């Protein structure tokens, strides 16, 4: 079960201050919003998962 | 501290000098020598270490509980028969008691030969005795006389007694050795030979079918029926050439109750058994590839080492233990000060607080000038290697957040108030910042946001909820959930216009505060899963992790708690900016404190990577080798709605509400207790850290993990945690037998008598429960007793926490069976057909006489002396009993249930606590009418002990004498046993003469009895009974198969018994380590 | 002939639950912990602590 | 006294203390103080 740390999607600049015409950028713009579990089968995946939380 | 000495001592004695002080004597020999009890104590204790039971313990006589005693003796020397008939004058030793009357009585392990006595034992005297010592032991405390009983606790005495009968016989039988036959009495027998000292005495108890058959008398008309090829030894398993062969099955004397009760406890212990290989998987996979640990390859010899424990009895155990922790504060922190101490003897970081010193004296910074910023920080920092103990009981307090709660204490705050124009109000918000994402409290953020929003008051302003918890507030107030103010969840509420610091700081703790994790600890295989919300062999942590890529570690500024003080920094070094905020302050100033902000965000410490790398493997390396296992709920990041506001353990039912699940929420009590700890020495341990000068971890590990794990004593809790479960199954299915409770128990000792059990009594028989089980099994500490504070008679075990949204999550365990309630059970099952055994015996008696020269024997009786309810002119009395006294000749007359009023004659029925409750009134006016006229009351009982009175037939007997003292004794709290005259059987024909009896049972109770003139050829005069041919079922009845037992109804006294030969090294003697 | 009580009163058994709240003592003193919690529950009252 | 001499009632103490075991526990404890044995 190889595990993948997924990485911004998006990227933010200088002028870049919360406004709300900005768009919207869902947290895929910083270091670790989530992990990826890559394997060959979903039943291993599944039974990778009984001991994870 | 920084003590002194004073006085007294002057001793060097190295060089003969003299000091000024002991101690300043003790610092000198040193420089010459390296230069050239309350219950929280019971608990504490109780947590740190418990006392392990006695599981296997082994047994060398043989299995049996039922010995036959002779109750008369025969009349030998006779002059009907010539002496020499009988073998007693051959000085031949018979298997049985060769007497005119033999009986069964019970004395559990008579003939065994026990490596360790258990202490519970159920010896019982003959019938002609008194047994009623039996039956008075419990509950009857305030039964003034000595042989008296109280018969509405027949039914709890009953119960405790079986529960010793089965607590006496939890043994293993042991194999011995065996020799062969030279004799012709058995075809080449092998023969078992148990130990002891007299040992001639047992090869004629152990086989009945060896003895000659001469005679035609009973034991030898019985002999020459048996099989012949059913002795000693049919079966073995020799594994190994001249080892001590693992297993034999013998035929020999033991009875199919305690056979079955040794079967059930061996059935048991093989359950839990694991092996050398599964045992070094285990600690391999637990000190993760650090220590090796190498087990043999060869053909074994059959070991037994019981260890393996399923996950619901680790789960009660677990229950149970944060049960007895809740809310102390004492009785959880001395582990994790153990805990710490042993991170500090495994752990490779080093805090030495001079890189502090050493970066702060570099420093540029003008001397005209009346504030410095280094000097300042220095001050509030004191670096001092004292007590860094702060920040390994902050790295412990992370497996344990269900119970305790670590929190940064309030003497590490501003001091009321605390503005952005003082520096050490600045210096003081640094030092908070660092430590509190340190801590397992859910109310760090919003501490550490609202110590800002504190110190800041009259240059910013944000609305807060009400007027109380205003921005003014003490900031170690916000301390639940409910606190936390709407302009922390609704950013747009501190406008930048107004609070633009306030507003970065805000949002800065909502991306970049730390996020958790997890390292999945320990092997379940072999131990089990004690944590009950986590999922199995998981741990939780505050930080992230991620592990190392190399053995020989460098430092690196790439990790999540580095960019937490980056970020903090930054923000300092934009608040520091304006001039708005210190509006005094000079250029130079403002340049100084830049410097020390941007000399401290990179400052070379090697604590966060520590903490990254290296900590979460620490944690999980010593986890599962603790005492008290890891109790964790999860670590919410800064979501309101998810912090958990409570955790609640239950131990009873509430209502009529048969079900845990829909009990639970109103019947737990809160747990947990707060730790307070020190931000400054959290922050100066995470500023200060170094490595070794070229550690390998590999080799730094593998030669600091060794000690911990050649130290088996893990082991030898989940025994523990078997015998709690035991403990708490057995407590429930003998209490559901006196009471009413919620569980499907089974019952079959309903028809012995018994009161209406309370509160008090529930307890009370809980209470004898637990010393009769801590008495076996040879335990000292608390068992039981955390369950016994409460109603015990509606117990359950479940646990639970709840979260801000008000979302609940309960753990209720399964609770897995036990061979002792099993045992226990069976053993009623048994009592209710062979109840004459143990001394008791069923019905009801009818009091009356009857005089003539017959020898039927009153546990016998014939069948037209015994009436009951549907019987025609009979009268039942009770409801409203009065007597009206007669007058002029007129009869007194009593008044029947139906309101009928009759003489004193005929046959009645009397309830005996009718009886009881009027026992003086009723003697005078009915003793004398009993004696000499036509009176005949059925007393009916249910169940008492009787007592007997043999007598010879050829002569005048009476039995008022006897059957007075019982009725005038009978009282409103006691009776007596009940006394019956047996006559004695005669082998040989006699005259008659006359008995009067008086006291006769209503049913058949005479089931002791064994065999009447056993030696003679016959029974001529009396009741006879030839040997049991039923009893001894394998041996005569050729089809029946060996190993076939009839339970319920018939204890069989002879059968094939298993014995083992399994040896129980300790661990260490098996699977060696690798140094 | 009448006895005035201040209580409810039910006919007699040692056989019934400690923990019943059909009585109405039991019930009280239920009550009560269960408000003295909530008042507890937020430290909305306590500040200071 | 004729109701204490005639009720099968008893008032021990010792269960408040043994339910127990600025620590809220024992202000309770010092508050009922369970070692006065007077219930006139
Ligand atoms: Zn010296």
């Amino acid at each position: 079960v190889l595990e993948v740390a997924a990485g911004r999607k998006y990227l933010q600049m200088n002028n870049y201050s919360n406004d709300d015409d900005d768009p919207p950028l869902f947290a895929k713009d910083l270091s670790d919003y989530a992990k990826a579990f890559y394997s060959d089968t979903y039943e291993v995946l599944d039974r990778f998962f009984w001991t994870h939380d | 501290p920084p003590t002194a000495s004073s006085g007294h001592g002057y001793q060097c004695h190295v060089c003969s000098a003299v000091l000024f002080s002991p101690l300043d004597l003790d610092a000198h020999v040193a420089s010459h020598g390296l230069h050239g009890a309350d219950v929280e104590n019971r608990k504490t204790a109780q947590l740190l270490h418990a006392d392990t039971p006695r599981l296997v313990t082994w047994d060398a006589g043989l299995c049996t509980s039922f010995k036959i005693v002779p109750i008369v003796p025969a009349q030998v020397p006779q002059d009907v028969l010539a002496y020499t008939f009988f073998t007693s004058s051959y000085a031949i030793q018979s298997p049985f008691p060769e007497a005119a009357v033999s009986r069964i009585v019970v004395h559990t392990r008579w003939a065994s030969n026990v490596d360790f006595d258990r202490d519970s034992s159920v010896i019982m005297a003959p019938p002609t005795e008194n047994n009623i010592h039996l039956f008075k032991q419990l509950l009857n405390t305030e039964t003034l006389s000595v042989r008296g009983a109280n018969p509405l606790m027949f039914r709890a005495n009953v119960l405790h007694m079986l529960l010793e009968f089965v607590l006496d016989n939890l043994y293993l039988n042991r194999h011995t050795g065996f020799s062969q036959d030279h004799t012709p009495f058995t075809e080449g027998a092998n023969l078992r030979s148990l130990p002891g000292p007299d040992a001639e005495k047992w090869y004629s108890i152990m086989y009945p079918t060896r003895m000659g058959t001469p005679n035609v008398s009973k034991i030898c008309n019985f002999v020459a029926s048996c099989v012949r090829n059913r002795v000693g030894r049919f079966d073995r398993a020799q594994m190994m050439n001249g080892a001590m062969s693992e297993w034999v099955d013998v035929f020999e004397t033991s009875d199919a109750l305690t056979v079955s009760i040794r079967g059930r406890w061996m059935a048991r212990l093989a359950r839990m058994n694991i092996n050398p290989t599964e045992i070094e998987w285990a600690l391999t996979e637990c000190a993760q590839g650090y220590v090796t640990v190498t087990s043999p390859y060869a053909p074994s010899v059959n070991r037994l080492m019981p260890y393996r424990i399923s996950n619901a009895e680790r789960q009660i155990s677990q229950i149970i233990r944060v049960m007895n922790i809740g809310n102390n504060a004492t009785v959880i922190q001395p582990v994790l000060q153990d805990i710490s101490v042993l991170l500090q003897r495994i752990s490779p970081l080093q805090i030495d607080p001079t890189i502090i010193s050493n970066t702060m004296s570099t420093v540029s910074e003008s001397t005209t000038q009346t504030l410095s910023p280094a000097s300042s920080i220095l001050g509030k920092l004191r670096p001092s290697n004292s007590d860094f103990s702060s920040f390994r009981v902050a790295l412990a307090g992370w497996l344990y957040n269900g119970v305790v709660t670590t929190v940064i204490d309030d003497s590490s705050y501003p001091k009321d108030g605390g503005s952005v124009t003082s520096l050490e109000n600045l210096w003081d918000f640094f030092i908070l910042a660092l430590a509190l994402p340190l801590t397992t409290d859910p109310c760090a953020p919003v501490k550490a946001f609202m110590t800002l929003a504190n110190m800041m008051v009259g240059f910013e302003t944000i609305p807060m909820d009400n007027q109380i918890y205003t921005q003014s507030r003490r900031a170690s107030a916000f301390s639940t959930p409910h606190t936390w103010p709407r302009c922390f969840m609704n950013i747009q509420l501190i406008s930048p216009i107004d609070a633009p610091i306030l507003r970065q700081w805000a949002e800065i703790i909502h991306r970049y505060w730390p996020n958790p994790s997890q390292i999945r600890y320990g092997t379940p295989n072999v131990f089990g899963s004690a944590n009950l919300f986590t999922p199995p062999e998981v741990l939780l942590l505050p930080i992230d992790h991620q592990p190392a890529n190399v053995t020989t570690p460098t430092l690196d500024f790439t990790n999540e708690l580095t960019n937490w003080r980056a970020r903090v920094c930054e923000l300092m070094k934009n608040l520091v900016d304006n001039q708005r905020y210190q509006p005094g302050w000079t250029q130079s100033l403002v340049s100084s404190m830049r410097g020390t902000l941007g000399k401290l965000k990179l400052i070379k410490s090697m604590t966060p990577m520590y903490l990254q790398q290296l900590a979460p493997v620490e944690l999980a390396v010593i986890a599962p080798m603790l005492p008290f296992p890891p109790f964790q709920v999860p670590y919410v990041r800064l979501d309101r709605d998810r912090v958990p506001t409570m955790v609640g353990v239950t131990r009873q039912s509430r209502d009529t509400i048969t079900q845990p699940a829909l009990s639970l929420s109103t019947t737990n009590t809160t747990v947990g207790v707060p730790l307070a700890l020190d931000a400054r020495a959290i922050t100066v341990a995470l500023l200060s850290g170094k490595y070794p000068p070229d550690l390998v971890t590999n080799v730094w590990y593998a030669d600091a993990i060794y000690p911990m794990y050649a130290d088996t004593e893990v082991f030898s809790n989940l025994q523990r945690d078997v015998i709690t479960c035991e403990a708490v199954q057995t407590l429930v299915t003998l209490v559901a037998q006196i009471s009413e409770t919620q569980y499907p128990v089974d019952r079959y000792l309903d028809w012995i008598p018994s009161l209406r059990a309370s509160a008090a009594t529930a307890a009370t028989f809980a209470e004898w429960v637990n010393t009769s089980m801590k008495t076996a099994f040879d335990l000292s500490d608390m068992l039981l007793e955390p369950l016994l504070s409460g109603d015990p008679r509606m117990t359950q075990l479940a646990i639970q926490y709840q979260q801000y949204n008000g979302r609940t999550f309960n753990v209720i365990p399964e609770m897995p069976g036990s061979v002792i309630a099993d045992c226990v059970q069976l053993t009623a099952e048994v009592f209710n057909h062979e109840y004459n055994l143990f001394g008791i015996a069923r019905g009801d008696i009818i009091i009356g006489r009857v005089q003539s020269t017959h020898l039927w024997s009153p546990l016998a009786p014939p069948p037209d002396l015994v009436f009951d309810r549907d019987t025609p002119g009979v009268h039942i009395f009770g409801r409203d009993c009065r007597i009206s006294f007669g007058m002029n000749g007129a009869a007194p007359m009593i008044r029947d249930e139906t309101g009928m009023m009759v003489p004193f004659e005929g046959n009645w029925i009397f309830p005996l606590a009718l009886w009881q409750m009027n026992t003086r009134y009723f003697n005078q006016q009915f003793d004398a009418w009993i004696k000499t006229g036509e009176l005949r009351i059925r007393i009916e009982m249910g169940a008492y002990p009787y007592m007997l009175h043999y007598y010879d037939p050829r002569q005048y007997a009476n039995a008022w004498n006897l059957t007075s003292a019982w009725l005038e004794e009978i009282t409103p709290t006691s009776i007596p046993s009940v006394p019956f005259m047996v006559p004695i059987s005669s082998d040989h024909d006699i005259s008659s003469a006359p008995a009067v009896q008086y006291i006769i049972s209503t049913e058949y109770n005479d089931r002791s009895l064994f065999c009447t003139n056993s030696s003679s050829p016959q029974t001529i005069a009396g009741p006879d009974k030839h040997i049991p041919v039923e009893r001894y079922n394998i041996l005569t009845n050729p089809d029946a198969p060996p190993t076939q037992i009839q339970l319920p109804e018939v204890v069989d006294l002879y059968n094939v018994v298993t014995r083992y030969a399994y040896e129980t090294p300790p661990i260490t003697a098996v699977v060696m380590g690798v140094p």
